[PDB]
RNA sequence: CCCCCCCGGCAGCAGCACUCGCCGAAUCCCGGGGCCGAGGGAGCGAGACCCGUCGCCGCGCUCUCCCCCCUCGGGGGGGCC
RNA sequence: GAGGCCACGCGCGCGUCCCCCGAAGAGGGGGACGGCGGAGCGAGCGCACGGGGUCGGCGGCGACGUCGGCU
RNA sequence: CCCCGCGGACGCUACGCCGCGACGAGUAGGAGGGCCGCUGCGGUGAGCCUUGAAGCCUAGGGCGCGGGCCCGGGUGGAGCCG
């Protein structure tokens, strides 16, 4: 089956490997930014109530 | 289940001689071999001819 | 001359490496265009729609141009017409599924074996889907599985279409030859539909699963292949 | 010929590297190392010596067979996979670290709780649930047949010796050479000896495992009793 | 409490406060359980000789040179226009 | 002008476009693209989601009592 | 110009062997195959057999989808089978 096996599926589409390795790398960009700006606004939170 | 009809799926033709001519059947041999082997569609008519029944290969006269 | 022979087999291995090294480029950029084309048609419709609801009118979409049939039922009790017409759809046996070409002529031959069929709009996920896991190529009119993209080329290539991409592309945008890539493929062979069905004796809009559901055939392909 | 060089090209999941065709292209600088032009003896001389016998003799290695069977097999297709195994890459479940307390489901020490050391080269965990305390001594184990519970200690900086390998703890045999048909019985060796060396290796690691199980309040009692399935409880309820 | 505001601002956003969707060229990674292992001479090459670790496909290093970080030659990285 | 991507990477000559001076907007000097032009060749190790399973993994037990025999 | 090696599996009853794909209900009825079975004749097996044929019996060992068949043990007493 292509769809589960790598070295098929870019046997019979050699451009699935680009596609397949921009999405891992896109979706691991993602998630850096969405965990950064989370913990920022936890920074925050914690910033504006123990500012003394 | 499939909607399929199977009374048509067996075609009916001579694979070979009937003929137990061990002569007849030396040279369907040949032919054979030259059939497969050559893109020449002469050699597929007259192996198919060698098959077929004596009414079938009428004789054809001198004139 | 041994030499000489030597270097004649070299300069034609050499050769047919090249050939294959520059099909496969080929393909590979077809792939990539590819993608660029089907990212500006699902952009194109979002960005049409926005356009209309900006100025308060409406936008109406395109009437889809692919279908994708399954067959729902058996083979026992069918009558004559509706017979027939499955048999023109390539649907001779209970859960076959086959694309159709949308118009006129083939929607009216929908209606005729509406309570035996389920039907929608594929989009471009459920033809990948197809294609890939359960294509199968009508080669010499042997049921062979699209393994290699060679048994597209030498069946094909002549319209064009060298690849699985080039397949998906002519299937999912109807093209100039889809009736021969179309029928190219052999009718998909699915599994029974996992978490079962609704009720197949009765139409879709009436809780059932028979006719046209129009764009929830591929909740029913995830489920069917 | 040149130094080996790393890959180049980090991995980021299997079968996918991180860079791209070009972009490997000029990590590798292939753009200015571009190439485009520039046995064994099968037999041998011998002398043969003495007299009139010619010079020499070309004999061959390998000689040709004396015998062939009637009929042979075919040889096989070819795979391209099915490592041996010791290629096989060994796989640790995740609960089961050095240190961690364990529980042997099978064998003569069943229901055991015993210490995780390291998994050796051929994936059968290393244990010593300390012999002074429920007699399991240096003994392999297979993850597969042991629980893995929650409690721990830190067997960090304990030197297990190099030599606790596989070879070490593989079975020994005696039977059976210079002997045929069994007409007296070779029941003798039946008794496995404890080596010399495999006590010292115990004393060894025990001496400076044990001083940390002490160090928690009655972990000694725990790793003395079993496990057993009381009427009422039930493993899958149950938190290890 | 509801509606209209002269207008909102901030965060989050089909929510990791489980209110209500459709999806994936706008989709990828990992794990677990079950069943199975059919086939058996794939070598254009040396003129094979230990049982063809072979084809297609996807990669890594060397035939260039500098560095960097751990081990004590080995291992892991940056490249080099 | 203090980042990302590329299945972009030899020369020579020819073409197409862009830039400079342009002393006829001549004539040369530079970039980009090319599917154009008469002339042979990369090899050497590996890893594998790659034309259907292997282990270059292992254990226990065996004569008057037990082992196998779906018939 | 092969040769430090003088060497290199199996196959192809061609009425044989090998590959790939699809398919498999069945009365009346039709057809094909039968190394299914019975009896006798021409050939053939330098076939079997009183050191035991045919037949029969058998909680014995097996083969074939099947028709059936082979082998062991007993009984039997003169013929039998491919
Ligand atoms: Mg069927
Ligand atoms: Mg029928
Ligand atoms: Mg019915
Ligand atoms: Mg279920
Ligand atoms: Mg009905
Ligand atoms: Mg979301
Ligand atoms: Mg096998
Ligand atoms: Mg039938
Ligand atoms: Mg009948």
């Amino acid at each position: 089956n292509p769809l589960k096996n790598l070295r098929i599926m870019l046997k019979l589409n050699p451009y699935a490997k680009t596609m397949r390795r921009n999405t891992i790398l896109r979706q691991a960009r993602n998630h850096k930014l969405r965990v950064d700006k989370a913990a920022a606004a936890a920074a925050a939170l914690q910033a504006k109530s123990d500012e003394k | 289940g499939v909607d399929i009809r199977h009374n048509k799926d067996r075609k009916v033709r001579r694979k070979e001689p009937k003929s137990q001519d061990i002569y007849l059947r030396l040279l369907v041999k040949l032919y054979r071999f030259l059939a497969r082997r050559t893109n020449s569609t002469f050699n597929q008519v007259v192996l198919k001819r060698l098959f077929m029944s004596r009414t079938n290969r009428p004789p054809l006269s001198l004139s | 001359n041994f030499a000489e022979l030597k270097i004649k087999r070299l300069r034609k291995k050499f050769a047919q490496k090249m050939l294959r090294k520059a099909r496969r480029k080929l393909i590979y950029e077809k792939a990539k265009h590819y993608h660029k084309e089907y990212r500006q048609m699902y952009r194109t419709e979002i960005r049409m729609a926005r356009m209309a609801r900006k100025a308060g009118n409406f936008y109406v979409p395109a009437e889809p141009k692919l279908a994708f049939v399954i067959r729902i039922r058996g083979i026992n009790g069918v009558s004559p017409k509706v017979r027939k017409v499955l048999q023109l759809l390539r649907l001779r046996q209970i859960f076959n599924g086959t694309f159709v070409k949308l118009n006129k002529a083939s929607i009216n031959m929908l209606r005729i074996v509406e309570p035996y069929i389920a039907w929608g709009y594929p989009n471009l996920k459920s033809v990948n889907e197809l294609i890939y896991k359960r294509g199968y190529g009508k080669i010499n009119k042997k049921r062979i599985a699209l393994t290699d993209n060679a048994l597209i080329a030498r069946s094909l290539g002549k319209y064009g279409i060298i690849c699985m991409e080039d397949l998906i592309h002519e299937i999912y945008t109807v093209g100039k030859r889809f009736k021969e890539a179309n029928n190219f493929l052999w009718p998909f062979k699915l599994s029974s539909p996992r978490g079962g069905m609704k009720k197949k004796t009765t139409h879709f809009v009436e809780g059932g699963d028979a006719g046209n559901r129009e764009d929830q055939i591929n909740r029913l392909i995830r489920r069917m292949n | 010929k040149g130094k080996p060089h790393c890959s180049r090209n980090p991995v980021l999941v299997r079968g996918i590297g991180r860079y791209s065709r070009s972009a490997m292209y000029s990590r590798k600088a292939m753009y200015k190392r571009k190439y485009s032009a520039a046995k064994v003896l099968a037999t041998v001389t011998k002398p043969v010596g003495g007299d009139k016998n010619g010079g020499t003799r070309v004999v061959k290695l390998r000689k040709m067979p004396r015998y062939y069977p009637t009929e042979d097999v075919p040889r096989k297709l070819l795979s391209h996979g099915k490592k041996p195994f010791s290629q096989h890459v060994r796989k640790l479940r995740a609960s089961i670290t050095p240190g961690t307390i364990l529980i042997i489901l099978t064998g003569r020490h069943r229901g055991k709780r015993v210490v995780f050391l390291k998994q050796l080269a051929s994936g059968l965990l290393l244990v010593t649930g300390p012999l002074v305390l429920n007699r399991v001594p240096l003994r392999r184990t297979h993850q597969k047949f042991v629980i893995a519970t929650s409690t721990k200690i830190d067997i960090s900086n304990v030197k297990i010796p190099k030599h606790l390998t596989d070879a070490y703890f593989k079975k020994k045999k005696l039977r059976k050479p210079r002997h045929q048909e069994g007409e007296i019985f070779d029941t003798e060796k039946e008794k496995y000896e404890i080596t010399e060396q495999r006590k010292i290796d115990q004393k060894a690691v025990d001496s400076q495992i044990l001083p940390k199980i002490k160090a928690i309040p009655q972990l000694q009692g725990y790793l003395r009793s079993v496990f057993a399935l009381t009427n009422g409880i039930y493993p899958h309820k149950l938190v290890f």
